[PDB]
RNA sequence: UUGGCACCUCGAUGUCGGCUCAUCGCAUCCUGGGGCUGUAGUCGGUCCCAAGGGUUGGGCUGUUCGCCCAUUAAAGCGGUACGCGAGCUGGGUUCAGAACGUCGUGAGACAGUUCGGUCCCUAUCCGUCGUGGGCGUAGGAAAUUUGAGAGGAGCUGUCCUUAACCGGGAUGGACAUACCUCUGGUGUACCAGUUGUCGUGCCAACGGCAUAGCUGGGUAGCUAUGUGUGGACGGGAUAAGUGCUGAAAGCAUCUAAGCAUGAAGCCCCCCUCAAGAUGAGAUUUCCCAACUUCGGUUAUAAGAUCCCUCAAAGAUGAUGAGGUUAAUAGGUUCGAGGUGGAAGCAUGGUGACAUGUGGAGCUGACGAAUACUAAUCGAUCGAAGACUUAAU
RNA sequence: CCUAAGGUAGCGAAAUUCCUUGUCGGGUAAGUUCCGACCCGCACGAAAGGCGUAACGAUUUGGGCACUGUCUCAACGAGAGACUCGGUGAAAUCAUAGUACCUGUGAAGAUGCAGGUUACCCGCGACAGGACGGAAAGACCCCGUGGAGCUUUACUGUAGCC
RNA sequence: AGAUAUAGGUGCCCGUACCGCAAACCGACACAGGUAGUCAAGAUGAGAAUUCUAAGGUGAGCGAGCGAACUCUCGUUAAGGAACUCGGCAAAAUGACCCCGUAACUUCGGGAGAAGGGGUGCUCUUUAGGGUUAACGCCCAGAAGAGCCGCAGUGAAUAGGCCCAAGCGACUGUUUAUCAAAAACACAGGUCUCUGCUAAACCGUAAGGUGAUGUAUAGGGGCUGACGCCUGCCCGGUG
RNA sequence: CAAUGGUAGGAGAGCGUUCUAAGGGCGUUGAAGCAUGAUCGUAAGGACAUGUGGAGCGCUUAGAAGUGAGAAUGCCGGUGUGAGUAGCGAAAGACGGGUGAGAAUCCCGUCCACCGAUUGACUAAGGUUUCCAGAGGAAGGCUCGUCCGCUCUGGGUUAGUCGGGUCCUAAGCUGAGGCCGACAGGCGUAGGCGAUGGAUAACAGGUUGAUAUUCCUGUACCACCUAUAUCGA
RNA sequence: ACCCUUGGUCAGGUUGAAGUUCAGGUAACACUGAAUGGAGGACCGAACCGACUUACGUUGAAAAGUGAGCGGAUGAACUGA
RNA sequence: CCGAUAGUGAACCAGUACCGUGAGGGAAAGGUGAAAAGCACCCCGGAAGGGGAGUGAAAUAGAACCUGAAACCGUGUGCUU
RNA sequence: UUAAGUUAUUAAGGGCGCACGGUGGAUGCCUUGGCACUAGAAGCCGAUGAAGGACGUUACUAACGACGAUAUGCUUUGGGGA
């Protein structure tokens, strides 16, 4: 397990934003070193979303942020909502996977090594 | 704790001798003829 | 050691004791070997050879010394700026305050005590501990190696037997080294209990913050106080010694020629490093054409590398496991070990709670399967073997 | 015999006692410190007070209980710097430097001198034995017919006062 | 002494921005320091303490990795338990409210929170009252019983370690801004002395002042230092 | 033929630098300065050729001096070494969208965190335009910057009642005449100045990018003035 | 540093002085009980003011600091103009 | 007599920046060309900067603008390791 | 083809020479500014409000000079002539 420059109260809630942001956008652009920790943790939670019951969708309000996204036409829904509903119906005959890291260069104001994490 | 005599021309070169640095990977893409990264997105029309 | 001299240093060469880390001498404290004894045995006294290793914890005092207590085979003595303050400490000693005895008309002082009291520096060069790159080793590579030379290790209690020596056994102490099966420690992305408070609209379930809020356990890894191993048996040449044959010296004598014997020491034996050992060694494997203006040159070969997925390796780099003709990491599936009975539901109870469903549910590093995601497409380097002589 | 008079009480090896770790008792396995006693007070002593004293003290000294990584003797874990990469970027110091070692030599303790020994060329992370390493024209010690504050029955004056 | 109740209007100058526990102020800096006063909610509590939040404000003007030594700041540790050290330095341990208990010595006030022990969570029964109100209500407190859970109930945070004996200074207080906080200085009390008022004493050339709008139970100076029991001899020398 | 090592010192002869006199010369067909060269004299030193440079400058004899530098922990300038080294000043961010030549760092959003007897709201002092709106990115900002307390050019502070003066006095400070003193001046009476105190008539709501008990709306109160016995030390 | 004039600050809790009243007791006092009362360079502890110990800092964040503990906190207190 | 480190501290918006509570202390900083004739227009770039074209005897005479030494920092190379 | 021997290629970097550049402000030439004097002439200003200052005035106005609400000037007498 990567440290990531933080301290183990910072660094888990650092990678509950950047989960509850995959299952949001479907794509985002991090470091190198958060796209390796943050699959993951966010592929621990398809399976919970895919395996169905209430305990498990207990278990995933251990993790995810109260976000509400905003659908087409004013039909809100909430991230564990979309978890539970929509990612894991896609994803019921994948076994592993459902993620993908791709790189690019170097930022700007320091040579950070940018990369986009997708959903597959 | 301070140095006793000063650093020669010479010496100092010499030390320099490994303060360099090197190109990058930096082959050329199958979509455009180009440069990129290897194991990277191409800037330019970006594919991979 | 106390001094004699005043040659080095006043634009600074930092005291005493202790801590850390040592290193050398031998005029030997123990252990090894011997001669003499006023040596019967057990213990000794003395002198010779011997520096391989070993050579303790406390009380009192700033102490060094010294005196004690309890041990040990032994509690050696000295040099190294009375070793070591750009390694540490700052208790004594000679900074400013204050006081006692004493001396002084006094300011003050010690022929003496007492309580308090500021130790700076980012390593340039040589040195030395690690770890890389370049060139060389007359073609380019991949492995395996010899060992010139170097560095380690070397300690010795008690008991049983022989029954005091010489002989045979069994077990310890202190030091080294490798390792995590065992007993333990830690274990901040592992499981559980619990308090205050703010939240997810409420109940129930949960999340933040309070040293990881606090408490009870704990996997891998790293670890000692834990678990194993080691200094074994021996050879060569000698020391002080003990001799044999033997003359110089018609006898004697270990010595001059000869010949033996003889130590924890010397050179090996054991354990690591070692062809930059420029004297650059050796084995068995792999690759081996086109073009010239005949001078030589290109790219390519075998081999590597870049870049990427990694850990048994790691400051970096290097070393190792792999890159689709793929199990290298992640996810997924099943397990080992850890926690110790989830949620929901139903029953019992007035209630806090209990029981069942059910060794439940969760579970980071550990063992196996599985290409679902990423190790894509590419690029750089890298040989055609000089002339002398002698044999074929 | 001397003097103006010769130290009373109370305390005493002491914030005072040099000899001295005095002696004896107590406390510890072992007590130069500590407490109780002794009087031989180098050199206590009565308003520069003597002797005693409840309470109070970031006061000094000695001993107990508890408690502990202070220690035997160290091990693991978290975070900051160190370390690699991107940005920005100093200072002290410095005669010129291609800056080994040993035994000598020498202003009498050598990277640089002699005779030997050892060492392919350039980095990076570390440690502090030397460069009599840096910093401050030694504060110790002596010397200037140097300075300054203070003292008095040193000298010479003087404000004041009678 | 003295002297002769509605209707319309008029009202000047200076300050006023912004920061103001702060990057606008004092510290050479957009500097971990310093800077008077007013306001100040909820749960918990004696509380303006503690932990978490409101109104409101802020995320710190270099970052990304990796998770060596060594330095720092923090957490844990078998068995032992001051053997460490100049010295228990540092760390650990104590810690709240309630109840029972508590020694010598004393200046009778103290010593004293002496010491040393026990309790503390939640549920349900029944039980005595005390603020305000016509009652219900609404707040604030107690006692006894029967149970239930855990390793642990001030379940977190904050909140004295105790005792024995000796020296010094009675005590609260003050001091070497920047190496000394003390046994040194103050002190309440004690004593000696000088001073009869335009006082002595002190400042100043003087005038003017302090002393003092005081008057010997007052004022200045020297020594001593609470309180208790006391303070011996010497007037030759110096004043 | 003979002499010629030399510190402290003594003695002699010279070289070069600025300025003056007299004489005679050279210079836009390129003086001085600067740079380079394999040249000359016993030395200090002197020429010549080229390049650059753009207006002055040598020679001879004599004269006069701010007349020659490697050292003073010298003085001033400006450039190294140490060195891509130390540091980058207490504390939590993440992602999305947007703007731009350029984004970890600017603006908007969501979530998360931190203070809350204060990291909140006022207000003295002090500072003096830092305030507001448009625009900018040289330097400043310990990085970046499209941003700013920085630069540019336009703005912003409204009072009979708030605080101060046209009211009072304290400590202190001044003081006609006065008293004292080499000078300068010191002191002091009446009388003045002097808040940190006493006195003193306005409230609520709305409004701007930037001010409000000040502007606007509503409702007030105080002093004076004119129309329609009392005053009093 | 001392002083002069005129202002301001000190959460919360604990102790329980002298005086009083009662009741008892005495020829009368004196006395000893109980309430009441609210003293003090008193006690505990924040704000505030100080600076005993240690670590860190020592080309500091700082030309006297910071972290953790420590002392006073109704007074000979602290602090403004 | 000096000729920009000289000569007044000051040749220049000098008793000025700046430093100090104050008295007071006290700098650095000259030169386009005869004439502004001070580079219209094109090209790269957001701009700065530059390459051409033109003005001029001359543009390294382009506004820090006469000459332009040394220390110092570079790029290419003949011989060398 | 084997043995024995001898010597050369390299340059990561460095050294010396040479060319060409940058930084910098010495040197040369130059002068607005000062330094030392000589001859002549002055040797006081102020309540009729001084020396020295503050604030202002221009068509646009930071800043220096000028000068004052008659303000970047007003009148008169005399030079001078685009
Ligand atoms: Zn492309």
């Amino acid at each position: 397990y990567r440290k990531l420059g933080r301290t183990s109260d910072q660094r888990k809630a650092m990678l509950r934003d950047l989960a509850t942001s995959l299952i949001i956008s479907e794509r985002i652009e991090t470091t190198e070193a958060r796209a390796k920790e943050v699959r993951s943790v966010v592929e621990k939670l398809i399976t919970l979303g895919k395996k169905g019951d209430l305990a498990s969708r207990r278990n995933a309000a251990k993790t995810l942020r109260n976000v509400e996204i905003l659908n087409e036409d004013e039909t809100t829904q909430t991230a564990l909502q979309k978890l539970f509903g929509e990612i894991a119906e896609r994803y019921t005959e994948r076994q592993g996977g459902y993620t993908r890291i791709l790189k690019q260069g170097p930022r700007r104001g320091d040579g950070a090594e940018s990369v986009i994490i997708e959903l597959v | 704790a301070v140095p006793k005599r000063r650093t020669s021309k010479t010496r100092k070169n010499k030390r320099r001798t490994h303060f360099k640095i090197s190109v990058p990977g930096m082959t050329e893409c199958p979509n455009c003829g180009e440069y990129k990264l290897s194991h990277r997105v191409c800037k330019n029309c970006g594919s991979y």
